[PDB]
């Protein structure tokens, strides 16, 4: 079971209640040029 | 790392104390392609005619400035071949890259936030009914906020606020610079195209919101200059336009 | 369903490396460790996030419209427009983000109870409801008998009292390429209209109905919607509302605080 | 027909299930999709994101721009109090409940991980100084000297051309998660300030400058129970 | 499921070619594509012709007939003759076509109400209902108790109130080799009797009646029939028919206008 | 005695729904078919066909 | 699922709502004598 | 499911061999068998300890809750803070084990009763309770109607009256790696606060009301929660309580007896 | 539409029976284990365990 | 049957009521140094 479908409707399906995946980068580093973290910033 | 150099159409921009430019969400924005378009049509695409620096009207930063906003993309209207292009047609398609030049000395103090906000919608100040076009655009002058709440057929233009109902401290999320006057001088924030339907009518929607709030009030001594300006300047990017008709006058 | 990462053992260092000292007016959010600033031991973490993804999130019933209806003129059947500007609970989850694709998953409960009147004496058998969705453009019922009323296309749902809640799926029915919660624009191209996200909201309107003609006593029923989405994509993601709503059409509110007030800048409760 | 027989549970409606419903419309055909960038997939990406600290919560301030401005001075009096303090507890305590990362917490009812936070020195150039900001870990008094901050988790931040330094605290509790209500079982440190050196201006400069604070999670930061948040309410019909 | 034909780019052409010009009176429709007299990009077309369709066009349920019987002379039973031609909504879209072979998916709806009386105290079990069709030139009941009633060979259909509606499906039970709509012809071969399409319908009739034999009080029952066409296949298209319905027996109409009235040539609104 | 859940949304009548349904006549017998020129099979070939339009909608 | 059929009735069947094949030469181009777009009609 | 021990034959000895003697200072307990003592013949032991694993044991509902609301102020609603310790039947059992880590499947029963009152001439439809369960933390309803009862994200179950009764499944949501019953620490660190496992309990509440808004006359309902604990594990076994329950707050009690009076020391029944 | 026919003893409650049943919290995760020591798995272990019989039980 | 699962969940499942482990030796037989039944115990 869990993966069977009764139905031809793509919208008549469960929910994807089991899936992971992250892309923070996005956010929290949106710089065009690489910053170090050893390195000093400027 | 400080210096950096910009270059498009036949203008150029030169910084000597500067930080890393900001691309928006890490995407540089780029032409539309075939299967994503919905378009049946020739788009015309001016290179260096409609995709140059433009320099808008600067500002003084005065002790007590509340701070500005600006609504793009019809501030840029009237200005060169940008904004005719735009009165004959019906769709256009552009990216921007904006920078603030704000300079001082050594012993001046202050810091800004530049930020843009993606679709900003401002409520009224009279909540039972609705203001004019006029005070959300002018296209000649910044709007300016207010540090006291406000009544009438107009924004609410409080800072706590923002005009949005939302926290001003919350504002870092959407991409966003800080110009501090002991390390900086210029703020560069590049923004790629965002929008729903691939392509919309530039007049009557208003893509994105350019707010400048001064967090650290400016302070200084006698004897050093009192008039420390504030210039703001945009250059469209990967112009484009689908559907050409007769001029509409607004 | 990976885990967090794990912490690395450090010791004592002494050099030119500063992984505290960065600048935050470039806009990044520094990365640093607490291994970095300090010396810890190795712990293997095996948390996961995996109920604060978007679908988890949004992956729950929320109650989206409320009327009620009489069995015995206007007030035999109720009109409602489609929209999720209506309950606080759910339109301060569903602004966090300014575009948003997702199918709803719509459930009805139905309940009835007879009115308070001198003369009580009544026997009635079951009782039966239709639900009629009117697709943008379509003719409007204006009466309980009307001829609107026989779903030669529209679809219906016939639900009969003590069975179990009805529940129908919808697909993604946007004309673009995502529902536009905040619209920054007037409808007309003079720069005249409506301002808000009103132009956009396009959907249709819904009717609500008693199957049976007549009851010798006045009867009322109440109808409530409930919500879920599920295969929802997210994009923009936007600053919590402080200030409680005002009206449903638009975004108008009145100037709050940030935080709650403290005695002092060192008061430690 | 199959012999069948129902089960207790049958014919209710629970909201946090997930079953195969008839299509309302079949057969329909949606609009190709675009990208659009900025496709956030996690809550926890907007939790990380910096956020600026109202720390001067006092009267008169929550409804103007002060609330964020952390007053520095140069002078020789009261130099042996706290500059701020504040409770480390996320979840309840005024300072940083409103945050990005707190609005988040707040539809949640567990929480563990690391937090850090930045400070900028909005001063001028030619200022110089020194400051000591600590950590002091749940089970003893609130510190009330500098000598009493100093035997915990502290950072000593030189004023210069960085202009920023990051504190961090390392996750110091008994188990694994705490609550985000207020418990006396599970509770945070608290957070203070003091002055390693005074501050000294050339002649000619501003005597007072301003200090701004910014707090993000880190990135084994986790919420486990789901909750509603209790800043909102509705009442009456809008 | 194909989709639509893409675009193929276009650029300046100065040639003997005419693509534009053509001739009408030959009874061809032009083949002109808009890339042949304009300057057009390369678009890839995803959209798909899925539910323009004659199957799914035609997959929806429809009422078709309404009636009451009641439980206390000739009313308490239903009679039918089952034709397509009462109600508007489906008729309309059924004249669109000459012929047509389809297999319905008939459902019933019933639905029962005291009566307003001086005199209300009673209580009752619940009710049952039976559903008879009686094949052409089969015996028709005079009765609710008459000799008719037990289906020895016609089917029929018992349902206790308060459960799920009903359901059955019907094949094609046509004499000829499709279902002709529109019939030019008159029924003897003199050119005399009845002119229309009612010769060629020779569907049997309905009958509905409560299975209880009497109540202290008199109660009334309404029935709604809902037909499906599945497994459809249609042949000569035909024109929309503009004027409204005016007796389901024929085709009799009144003089309408072709298009709303504009103030002139040149007036855009 | 296989256990069976029941969901929500069962006993209800959607007009948009396709399913299997016991059959009134068993075994009938169908009339074999007859090709008639003419089977439309998409609405949108009735729409590509020319059409006159009224321009001329003045009143009179 | 969706290709089990649980009665032995054709008519005891679900619609075929999935085909799509359409043929408009049938109304738009009825003449005998093929006609060339670019090549006049007459 | 292995069986138990056989018994192996047994003959006569005279030996050093002293299995009998041993010490029980040592804390251990002996093992010595009937054939190591006496002369024993070989039987084989098909006895199989499986209904004295834990899992079994636990394995039956019990009643945990009990209260009553009322259909028509604050009787409208029922409140309970989730805790095991006001049933003593399942207390009990439950506390023969320090920590203990387990899934609880609850099921409820709802039952109505019309009160005695001098009027009692009325017809009501069917019923439908609602049940939410409220995150520690979460806001509480005040009232019948108040805006809590939106559940934008709180679990909830409707549940008609007539149908099987509601079943759930909750899995471990306890804060430390298991469900402490006894803890020996106060509340603050100062030793001060509240004695007792109340501290370590952070379980949320739960919410019971009536859908329908009014009746003509007065009805009460009463609501029963039993629970079963599955996929269990037990540590630090603990010996039986003698005394009765006083409180459910506290362990406290009064003075006992350990077994029941005899005669004398040489009486035998 | 699968013909199934009802059996008697459908929607009763009987305690001592084993059906699955729908979870009110979807995709929780739980708390790692850990290793408790002391973990009694059948309850004849502690009848096991050596106790003090009470023999004088006589009255006072 | 009796080894399907129907639900993703796994709290969603039927009780382990057929699982018979056993070790009396924690209790009954805690001392450090081992002692034989024959052999004295001291
Ligand atoms: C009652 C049976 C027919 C019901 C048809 C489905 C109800 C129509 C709702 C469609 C819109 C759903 C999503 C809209 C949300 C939004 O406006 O952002
Ligand atoms: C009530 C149970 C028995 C019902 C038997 C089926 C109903 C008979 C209808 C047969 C004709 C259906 C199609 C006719 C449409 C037409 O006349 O064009
Ligand atoms: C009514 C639908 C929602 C019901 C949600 C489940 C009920 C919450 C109970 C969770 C705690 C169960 C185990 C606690 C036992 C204990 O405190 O030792």
């Amino acid at each position: 079971y869990t993966n069977i479908n009764f139905y031809k409707d793509a919208a008549s399906s469960a929910s994807n209640r089991q899936e992971l995946q992250q892309d923070p980068g996005k956010f929290t580093d949106p710089v065009k040029d690489l910053m170090v973290k050893t390195l000093p910033a400027l | 790392d400080r210096v950096r150099s910009m270059t498009l159409g036949n203008s150029t921009i030169t910084t000597q104390e500067s930080a890393n430019v900001v691309v928006g969400y890490g995407e540089w924005p780029s032409y539309l392609s075939d299967k994503e378009a919905t378009a049946e049509d020739q788009p015309t695409q001016p290179d260096v005619a409609t995709c140059r620096f433009y320099t808008l009207e600067s500002v003084q930063w005065e002790k007590s400035s509340p701070g500005w906003w600006w609504k793009f993309p019809e501030a840029l209207k009237n200005m060169g071949l940008f904004g005719q292009n735009m009165h004959y047609h019906y769709l256009g398609r552009a990216g921007y890259t904006i920078h603030v030049q704000c300079n001082a000395s050594k012993f001046h103090q202050g810091c800004l936030l530049v930020v843009c906000v993606p679709e900003a919608e401002m409520g009224c100040a009279d909540t039972s009914t609705t203001f004019p076009a006029t005070e959300l655009t002018t296209e000649e002058e910044p709007h300016v906020f207010t540090s006291d709440s406000i009544t009438g057929k107009k924004v609410q233009a409080a800072v706590c606020n923002a005009g949005m109902g939302v926290g001003v401290g919350n504002l870092t999320i959407f991409p966003h610079q800080w110009i501090n006057l002991r390390t900086n001088n210029s703020a560069t924030i590049v923004m790629p195209y965002i929008n729903s339907v691939p392509m919309d009518n530039m007049f009557r929607h208003y893509n994105f919101t350019l707010m400048i709030i001064p967090f650290a009030p400016l302070n200084f001594n006698e004897g050093a200059t009192a008039y420390v300006p504030v210039t703001v300047t945009i250059a469209p990017m990967y112009a484009e336009y689908n559907g050409l008709r007769l001029a509409s006058t607004q | 369903d990976r885990t967090v990462a794990n912490t690395q053992p450090s010791g004592p260092s002494n050099s030119k490396e500063i992984p505290a000292l960065t600048a935050v007016e470039t806009g990044h959010t520094s990365q640093v460790d607490p291994s970095d600033t300090l010396q810890t031991r190795h712990v293997v973490n095996f948390h996961s996030r995996s109920e604060s993804t978007v679908e988890n999130f949004m992956g729950r019933a929320a109650c989206v419209f409320m009327d009620q209806y009489k069995l015995n003129s206007t007030d035999n059947f109720a009109v409602w427009t489609i929209n999720v500007r209506e309950m606080a609970q759910l339109r301060r989850k569903c602004e966090l983000f300014t575009y948003m694709r997702f199918d709803i998953e719509m459930t009805m409960v139905i309940t009835s109870c007879q009115d308070q009147g001198t003369q009580l004496e009544q026997d009635m058998p079951v009782l039966t409801h239709q639900i009629m969705y009117v697709p943008p453009g379509g003719p409007i019922p204006a009466k309980v008998d009307s001829y609107e009323w026989q779903t030669s296309t529209n679809p219906s749902v016939f639900w009969t009292e003590g069975n179990a809640p009805a529940r129908m799926s919808i697909p993604f029915i946007s004309v673009g390429n995502a529902y536009s919660l905040f619209y920054d624009g007037w409808s007309h191209f003079t720069q005249d209209g409506t301002y808000g996200y009103t132009t956009l909201n396009a959907m249709g309107k819904l009717f609500v109905r008693h199957v049976n003609k007549s009851s010798p006593h006045q009867i009322t029923s109440t109808i409530r919607v409930y919500f879920k989405p599920k295969h929802i994509k997210a994009w923009v993601p936007r600053p919590p509302r402080l200030c409680p709503y005002i009206n449903k059409g638009d975004v108008n509110f009145v100037v709050t605080e940030v935080t709650d007030a403290r005695k002092s800048i060192t008061d430690t409760p | 027909g199959v012999p069948v027989l129902n089960t207790p549970g049958s014919t209710q409606f629970l909201t946090s299930d997930d079953f195969q419903s008839p299509s309302a419309m079949p057969q329909f055909d949606e609009t190709p999709e675009m990208h659009i960038p900025g496709e956030v997939r996690n809550l926890m990406e907007m939790a990380e994101v910096d956020s600026v600290v109202p720390v001067n919560n006092i009267t008169g301030k929550t409804k103007s721009m002060e609330a964020y401005q952390i007053a520095v001075g140069t002078g020789n009096t009261d130099k042996t109090k706290p500059i701020f303090s504040f409770q480390m507890d996320p979840g309840y305590s005024s300072v940083l409940k409103r945050t990005l990362l707190g609005e988040m917490l707040n539809y949640y009812a567990h929480w563990s991980g690391s937090v850090k936070l930045t400070f900028l020195f909005c001063g001028s150039a030619m200022a110089t100084g020194k400051l000591l900001i600590s950590y002091s870990p749940p089970g003893a008094s609130v510190p009330s000297s500098r000598k009493d901050a100093m035997l915990g988790t502290h950072i000593i931040w030189d004023i210069g051309l960085q202009s920023s330094c990051v504190l961090c605290v390392p996750w110091i509790s008994q188990s694994h998660y705490r609550m985000v209500q207020q418990d006396p079982y599970t509770s945070a440190g608290y957070i203070t300030c003091w002055y390693q050196t005074n501050i000294v201006v050339p002649p000619g400069a501003p005597t007072s400058c301003d200090v701004l604070c910014f707090a993000s999670a880190c990135n084994d930061f986790s919420v486990r129970l789901l909750r509603d948040t209790p800043f909102m309410a509705q009442p009456g019909k809008l």
